[PDB]
């Protein structure tokens, strides 16, 4: 019995380290597309600077 | 004497025997820890 808790314990703990690890890597999917989009953003930024480095154009 | 021999038997026994399941319990206890 007690070591039947303390096994479900530790199965548990897999679970959770598990849980935890899926977590993270989703948390790095979304992180990664975010850094993606930032990065769009920043090279549609960069283009909009240059856009606007032209005085017979603005 | 014979009855008493055989009551100093049966407590004899009666520890024996308490040890000789003490071993199993205490390796199936192990052997619970190993897995």
């Amino acid at each position: 019995g007690n070591f039947k808790s303390k096994l479900k314990k530790a199965m548990l703990s897999q679970q959770i380290t598990k849980s935890t690890i899926a977590n993270k890597m989703r948390l790095k999917v979304l992180s990664a597309r975010e850094q993606s989009l930032d990065g769009i953003f920043e090279e549609t930024k960069e283009k909009l600077s240059g856009i606007a480095n032209n005085r017979d154009e603005y | 004497e014979i009855v008493s021999k055989a009551r100093k038997y049966r407590q004899d026994k009666l520890k024996q025997a308490k040890t000789d399941a003490a071993k199993e319990i205490d390796s199936y206890k192990i052997q619970k820890d190993k897995e």
